């Protein structure tokens, strides 16, 4: 569920989200959503360890 | 500092290095080119512009 998730970005797609928008603020939107992707999965690996 | 003595500069805006301190910066084969603006399009020479 939260791949889907928008993490404040435009959408949540991958391949529709790199030809709306220009490469200086697609790097910034994309690592934007890549941080909050990697912190669920810290959740996740943080919950599955305990 | 004897850059000065031609024309002052216009622009000045410099991207990622500081144009202020460049005493102390050592680095090597740098590139030089030449070519024209014609007034409207100063910002047009930026990454990320169409």
């Amino acid at each position: 569920k939260q791949l889907s998730s928008k993490f404040g970005a435009i959408s949540s797609v991958l391949n529709d989200i790199l030809s709306r928008l220009d490469p200086p603020e697609a790097e910034v939107q994309i690592d934007r959503l890549i941080t909050g992707r990697l912190q669920s999965l810290q959740t996740y690996v943080t919950q599955q360890l305990i | 500092s004897v850059l000065y003595n031609f024309a002052p500069f216009f622009a000045f805006k410099c991207y990622g290095v500081s144009p202020t301190k460049l005493n102390d910066l050592c680095f090597t084969n740098v590139y030089a080119d030449s070519f024209v603006i014609r007034g409207n399009e100063v910002s047009q020479i930026a990454p990320g512009q169409t």
